[PDB]
RNA sequence: GUUU
């Protein structure tokens, strides 16, 4: 059932936490039970700690498939 | 005359059990139930992190501990 | 030929296993199963490749093996 | 018996720890045999509820099953 | 199975676990899934004394004698 | 998708830890367990083994050189 | 079985693949399997730094478990098809 | 029991 309440927000904006301080915001195109995802119009935020200081990087993409095994969390922004 | 592990876990039901993850963290509580996958139900768990060790939390009620991460079970704490 | 078939017929040979933790295991293979779990006799395990415990028999889970060096003899044996 | 638990606490307020340490407090909307969890009115904290609130999701929160270390009631 | 654990009942075995744990105990029980029942269990992390422990077989990495 | 076209050919292998190998691919199964011969360390150009068996869990990439 | 179906319609289309260990690779998708393993023909370098130690290699096999991302173009994919198909899929 |  939590995987059905995810269909609920297909074509709706979603927020996705991944392993490694990565974050994705995109519009939900497809998923499976493995949590594999496709997002359109997405921007990915990477929080890195180098030289003991915190920076966050960005990456934009019009269409992306996300291997589901790194996926930790899904909500809306 | 074989001693079966799951029979040992069955006997420690309603007793105090220590549950050690494969990480540092440990859970001590009253063993309510368990399944075939060794998922585990604890009652009023003390959650620990191990080396000075800081006690993370005192649970109240019932916890389902995923047996996916469990390395060791100690009967009667 | 398949890695598993190769192993099944290397039974009685000497071989060197590298585990996912870095430990090296030199021994003579005595049994393999379909998940590449091994049992070896005349064993010597090392903490790392730099090198020393001698053991009579060891059982190794297959999911823990990075690679297995075979004896050059292998193809004809 | 673990399934009886899953249906016994639906609608109750739970803490769901993940592998990383991160902890989610919400109301249990739904659960699945793969340990996948749905929560509503969820907050994230690191390790303990008493620590600094890192996020408050007004929306529903889907937590992946492979990642959950426990689900606990309060 | 490929390892006959019966010959190890009432002997002292060494069991390395996933996540880098070591456990030496006396083998009291076993299952087909490699779940063990150890007695006089000492977990090496340098020394920790648990007693009668159940080891999960899914996380077991290696098993030797002692 | 299959490693069939690579049999007996030389290959580059990138491991998940970013380590690099050069070898002749001789056998493979469905889990990507490889049987390799005349293996070398790409970076190191150091001869590793005349025959070696490599778990699929370790592989990230195999390339046809 | 759904993402296998997805990746089949992408054959002959240039894709970028990001592997967990920070390796990025441009290539023509030649082949896909049940594990989502990928075979890429005519290999090329997207990033200077991330790109690994190759050269002559023009054909690669990528293990599906090790990919994080597959970067696509919005014209390679019918969104409504994807959505209605996800809606159809059963997860139990 | 290696690709969720």
């Amino acid at each position: 059932t939590p995987l059905d309440l995810l269909k609920l927000n297909l074509d709706e904006r979603v927020y996705i936490k991944l392993r490694g301080a990565r974050t994705l915001v995109g519009t939900l195109q497809a998923f499976d039970s493995h949590s594999n995802i496709v997002l359109s119009d997405a921007v990915e935020t990477i929080y890195q700690l180098n030289n003991e200081e915190l920076s966050e990087s960005e990456r934009r993409s019009e269409m992306v498939f996300i291997r589901g095994d790194t996926v930790t969390l899904i909500s809306t922004p | 005359p074989e001693i079966l592990p799951l029979e040992v876990i069955d006997k420690t039901i309603n007793q105090k059990v220590l549950i050690v993850l494969q990480s540092n963290r440990e859970f001590e509580g009253t063993l309510v139930g368990f399944d075939d996958f060794v998922n585990v139900i604890l009652e009023d768990a003390v959650e620990w992190l191990i080396d000075r060790n800081e006690k993370v939390m005192q649970h109240h009620g019932r916890m389902l501990l995923s047996g996916n991460n469990i390395a060791i079970l100690v009967p009667g704490g | 030929m398949l890695p598993l078939y190769l192993l099944t017929n290397a039974k009685g040979q000497q071989m060197q296993i590298e585990l996912k933790n870095g430990e090296i295991i030199q021994g003579i293979l005595t049994n393999v199963d379909n998940w590449m779990n091994l049992t070896l006799s005349n064993v010597t395990e090392y903490s790392e490749e730099s090198a020393a415990v001698k053991l009579n028999e060891i059982y190794i889970r297959g999911t823990f093996i990075k690679f297995i060096k075979l004896q050059d003899n292998i193809i004809d044996k | 018996v673990t399934t009886e638990f899953l249906s016994d606490i639906i609608g109750k307020t739970v803490n769901v720890k993940l592998a990383s340490g991160l902890l989610y407090s919400g109301r249990l909307e739904s659960i699945d045999g793969f340990m996948n969890v749905a929560l509503s009115s969820a907050t994230e904290h690191y390790e303990s509820n008493n620590n600094k609130l890192l996020n408050k999701f007004n929306s529903d929160v889907f937590l992946r099953g492979t990642q959950v270390m426990y689900i606990s009631e309060q | 199975a490929i390892l006959d654990l019966a010959k190890y009942k009432d002997s002292k075995i060494r069991v390395k676990l996933m996540g880098g744990k070591l456990v030496i105990g006396v083998l009291k029980g076993y299952d087909q899934l490699m779940n063990l029942v150890l007695d006089d269990t000492v977990e090496y992390m340098n020394a920790r004394k648990l007693g009668l422990t159940v080891i999960r077989g899914t996380i077991l990495v290696s098993l030797s004698s002692a | 998708a299959t490693l069939k076209d690579y049999l007996n050919k030389r290959v580059v292998i990138i491991l998940v830890d970013g380590e690099s190998l050069i070898a002749s691919l001789n056998g493979f199964d469905k889990n990507t367990n490889l049987f390799l011969t005349n293996v070398f360390n790409r970076i190191s150009k150091e001869f590793i083994s005349k025959a070696q068996l490599l778990r699929g869990s370790e592989i990230a990439l195999v390339g046809l050189i | 079985m759904l993402f296998f179906s997805f990746f089949k319609t992408l054959v002959d289309q240039e894709v970028v693949v990001e592997l967990k260990n920070d390796i990025e690779i441009k290539g023509t998708l030649q082949s896909v399997d049940q594990f989502l393993n990928l075979k890429l023909d005519n290999i090329s370098s997207t990033d200077e730094k991330k790109y690994p130690h190759l050269g002559s290699v023009r054909n690669i096999f990528i293990r599906g478990s090790t990919v994080r991302y597959v970067y696509l173009n919005k014209n390679m994919v019918d969104t409504n098809l994807l959505q209605d198909a996800t809606r159809r899929e059963v997860m139990t």
